[PDB]
Formats: C-alpha cells, structure tokens, sequence
C-alpha cells in the first residue's frame, strides 16, 4: 500500500 | 514470472482492446514510461483543486499500466486517453469530475470512434449529481468502471461506486479474499458488481521510465475490469451494457470468497465473484443475474423495487428481510416492463426485493396471478419463477402459495428453452439447492418453518429460515 | 420543488461552490440565462458570484462560486432541479 492511494 | 493478478484473471482454457478506447480520469501521468509510451494520449484536460513530481503522477501512471502496460497490463494493446482530475495529493472535486465526464462526451460527439470504457479510479461520498452524470453517460452508451472505495464500508455510501449503470469493482488479494488492512480495505455490499485482483499489483512506476512498483487498492481492481471489458468489447463490439455485465459475471470465478470477511448483514448482499477473462471455448446461452434492491426502510407500507435493464427480462422475483417480518413480493408492470416489488410488514424494519434478470430474446413473458384461495396458479409456455405476497400480519408449470396469500407465476413463451424444477428440504438456518452444470437458475423460492426469504446465488437457490424446502427453477437452451 | 444536497461526510464538503442542476430537457441557452439571472439577483443583494462553468451534454446546469446564503434564492430560479454543494473525491 502507498499513501498516493487514499487513505492507505 | 507472470504477475499473480494476471494469472488469476486467466481462464482455465485460453489461447487486445484496440477497437476500444479507455478513458482514464486520474492524477497526471508519466506518458513516456516504457510500459505505456505511445499507448496513452494525454488530453491535457485538467480540473483540480489547489494542493493543501514522482508523487504527482504515481497513481495515474500505475493504473494506465495495469490497463494497457506492455509487460504487466491486462489489455496490452489498448489505446488510452487521460484526463487530469486529481491533484498531486490525489485530491479532486465532484465538479471537476463532472466537467471531465462532460469533456469525454463532447469529444465523442465531435469525433465518434468505437466502444468507450471510462475508468473512474476515485471516490467521494454519495453524490446525487455525480451519480446522475454517470447514469446519463452510461445511457448515452458509454461503459463506466469505478473503484468500490477503500474504506471497508458499504459501497452504496460512496460515489461513483453507488451510481446506477456503472460497473463497480472491489479488491481481492492473492488468496482470493477481500482486501483488509486494519480498519481499512475493500468496500462491499450490493452496489459492488464484482471483485478483481487489487493487492500487490505490479505496474508502471513514475519513479523512473522503466521502473515498476506494486500498489494496492480498489482502483487497481477496477483497472483489471476496465482491461477485461476493453478486450470483451473488441471481440464483441455490439455488446450492450447489460450484455457486458452478464458476461463479466458469467466468466468470473464463483464462491471463492470467504464471506466471513464481510460484516454479517453484507454477506447476502455482496456478489461472490472474482473477474476473469473469457475462455477460448467461447452458440446462444441463457445468462441470468441477481439484482438486489435498496432496502425498503421500515414504513408500514414500504416497498422495495428491483429492476432489470431494458434489454433484460425479469424471470423471477423473491424477497428477504432479516427479521422475517415480510409481506412477500409480486411482479408488477411499469412503463410496459415488469419489475420485482417487495412489501414490508407492519413493524418490520424493511425488506429487499431480489430480481432475477436474464437475457432472453424472442421471449414473450407474462404473469399469472391468483388471489388468496392452499393457493395455486399455473402457466396454462414454461414457468420461470414463483412469487407470493400477502396483505395479512401473519399466517408442473405450477406455483403454490399459502391459503391466505396471492401467488404469481412468471410464464414465458420461449421456444428452445427447456426448464426443470429441483427441490430440496431438511429439518435449519439455511437450505440450499443448485441447478445442474450447464443449466441456469431462473427462479428460487421456498415451499409454504418461518422463512426470512429466498434468493439465487449464482445457480444455487438459497432459502433462509428461523421442514423447509428450497425450490429452484432451472433452464437451458 | 427544487432540493439542496451536500456531502454527508463533513470533512469532504467544499462550501462556497455549488452545482446548480437544471431539469432534464433544459436547453443550453436557458442554462446561460438562468446563470446570468442568479448573478443579477445576487448582485442586487450585495453578493459577488462567479460562474465557473456551464454544463451541457450530460446534465444541464452550471457551477457557481457564491455564498450559501443565496441558496434559498437559487432554489427558486426557473428550471432548477436541485443544487449540490461541491465536495472532494480521492484516488482509490
């Protein structure tokens, strides 16, 4: 999961 | 060497997207990445809110790569066009999204091409206007695929996920289970159409022009279905949205999700399907799908309505309430078309209407009703479905109901259609009876000890109670 | 008969900008006139407004930057179906 993926 | 997700969507027998164009609404993208170079056209449409570079284009670049990437893409051929509606923080607006969708429709009117697929890898809360714009664009003949949302929550509370006519996609992992990450994870519930791989998905990284990164999310899942849809529409360009949706359901892996992962009330509502590409094996076949209504709510005279698409026939109608406080269901015409309506009982929390909607050309279908007599009615034509409703607070091409209930038979003239009825009963929270392989469940009901309801799950008829007998009507060419 | 809607997720609301959605068969010329009408009526009340976009092709209507004070007035304009406060969407 990367923070560019909300709200991971 | 094959990424797990691309193997997962590969069917048990096998041997694109070029006639189709896939629009992407997302962050900016690194269009020179070697996965996608020459395959993505950047429109330079941009409508984004102010913030509040590798990072600016990470999300969009990865998803363009999932759809069309030459090494790790689903639809390796496919042409894409990108619109920028998400800023460097991955944030957009409903208005910006509307303007983007409008831009796509205007482009199409000015320069018509073939089938269009629009991937909406984004979510906000339920939005009336965003849902309406999606619906209107779907009705104009454009296919929309969206992320279910990443909040481990009911997708009906989010848009465009909740939007009628849009294909909404949840995320499953390498073990085919719904993705969960703490209190976060794939959304679920009756607004989700199917699941697809959306954890540990390798694709283009905007870190460098040849780099790759694994990302997770329901957008990655939605991107698999956009790719699969682009391939399906290249092979069969005339598919209507309803025909495409029925194929996506039909070619999915079934009953591979452990529904224990979902909150208890969402289990019955959430389709247990993981997307896959159609096999090389494919003559006409009967496709049916189960359509759950919105919950009626608790008003004493509340009704829930489940509808089929214009090109589908309603072959049966069932209902379900969790309390069992229920007045059953009936098929009623509406704009010259049959819908499934379910009735709440006095003091009931509400009910669901559950349609079985099927692709049956040349069908002439009708309803035969008998008011309370036990009570019986038959197709005097093949019987495809029995329903029953009552107005009281409590209790062979033939349907049989309770003596105090009205009983309704769905009867179709459909030559070339063979149907049979399969029964099973036991002493029981749930009784179950499945059609035989190659047969399509058209109807599911319980013989008239206190039943909560009945519903088709794929080709299995499920009856829920508090000597219960499940009855499946099964048909084939 | 025109209704107002805003995001149930309060942190995701974006007050101060509204999508004015007009009835299905409304023509672009009518949307433009309705927008100008809002701005004139607002101006007489001492309010600045900005028409950011006029929608046509999917939904008729317009996007307007204005104080929510004007919503009762805006809901009474001709052709209005409903008005929605703008809100946030996010990469998934």
């Amino acid at each position: 999961f990367v923070p560019t993926t909300f709200a991971c | 060497s094959i990424p797990w997700n691309l193997e997962r969507i590969t069917p048990p027998r096998y041997r694109g997207g070029s006639l189709v164009e896939v629009y992407l609404l997302d962050t900016s993208i690194q269009s020179d990445h070697r996965e996608i170079e020459g395959r993505v056209m950047v429109t330079d449409f941009e409508n984004v809110p102010e913030e509040d570079a590798s990072k600016c284009d990470s999300h969009g670049t990865h998803l363009a790569g999932v759809v069309s990437g030459r090494d790790a893409g689903v639809a390796k051929g496919a042409s894409m066009r990108s619109l920028r509606v998400l800023n460097c923080q991955g944030k957009g607006t409903v208005s910006g999204t509307l303007i983007g969708l409008e831009f796509i429709r205007k482009s199409q009117l000015v320069q018509p091409v073939g089938p269009l697929v629009v991937l909406l890898p984004l979510a906000g809360g339920y939005s009336r206007v965003l849902n309406a714009a999606c619906q209107r664009l779907a009705r104009a003949g454009v296919v929309l695929v969206t992320a279910a949302g990443n909040f481990r929550d009911d997708a009906c509370l989010y848009s465009p996920a909740s939007a009628p006519e849009v294909i909404t996609v949840g995320a499953t992992n390498a073990q085919d289970q719904p993705v969960t990450l703490g209190t976060l994870g794939t959304n679920f519930g009756r607004c989700v159409d199917l699941f697809a791989p959306g954890e540990d998905i390798i694709g283009a990284s905007s870190d460098c022009s040849t780099c790759f990164v694994s990302q997770s999310g329901t957008s990655q899942a939605a991107a698999h279905v956009a790719g699969i849809a682009a391939m399906m529409l290249s092979a069969e360009p005339e598919l209507t949205l309803a025909e495409l949706r029925q194929r996506l359901i039909h070619f999915s892996a079934k009953d591979v999700i452990n529904e224990a992962w979902f909150p208890e009330d969402q289990r019955v509502l959430t389709p247990n399907l993981v997307a896959a590409l159609p096999p090389s094996t494919h003559g006409w076949q009967l496709f049916c799908r189960t359509v759950w209504s919105a919950h009626s709510g608790p008003t004493r005279m509340a009704t829930a309505i489940a509808r089929c698409a214009p090109d589908e026939e309603l072959l049966s109608c069932s209902s379900f309430s969790r309390s069992g406080k229920r007045r059953g269901e009936r098929m009623e015409a509406q704009g010259g078309k049959l819908v499934c309506r379910a009735h709440n009982a006095f003091g009931g929390e509400g009910v669901y209407a559950i349609a079985r909607c099927c692709l049956l050309p040349q069908a002439n279908c009708s309803v035969h009703t008998a008011p309370p007599a036990g009570t019986r009615v038959h197709c005097h034509h093949v019987l495809t479905g029995c329903s029953s409703h009552w107005e009281v607070e409590d209790l062979p091409n033939q349907c049989v109901g309770h003596r105090e209930a009205s009983i309704h038979a769905s009867c179709c003239h459909a030559p070339g259609l063979e149907c049979k009825v399969k029964e099973h009963g036991i002493p029981q929270e749930q009784v179950t009876v499945a059609c035989e392989e190659g047969w399509t469940l058209t109807g599911c009901s319980a013989l008239p000890s206190h039943v909560l309801g009945a519903y088709a799950v794929d080709n299995t008829c499920v009856v829920r109670s508090r000597a219960v007998t499940a009855v499946a009507i099964c048909c084939r060419s | 008969t025109a209704t107002f809607h805003r995001c149930a997720k309060d942190p995701w609301r974006l007050p101060g900008t509204y999508v004015v959605v007009l009835k299905e068969e409304t023509h672009l010329s009518q949307s433009e006139r309705t927008a100008r009408r809002l701005q004139a009526q607002a101006a007489r009340r001492g309010y600045l407004t900005k028409i950011l976009h006029v929608f046509h092709g999917l939904l008729p209507g317009f996007l307007v930057k204005m104080s929510g004070d004007l919503l009762e007035l805006a809901l009474k304009l001709p052709h209005v179906d409903y008005i929605e406060e703008d809100s946030s969407v996010f990469a998934q």
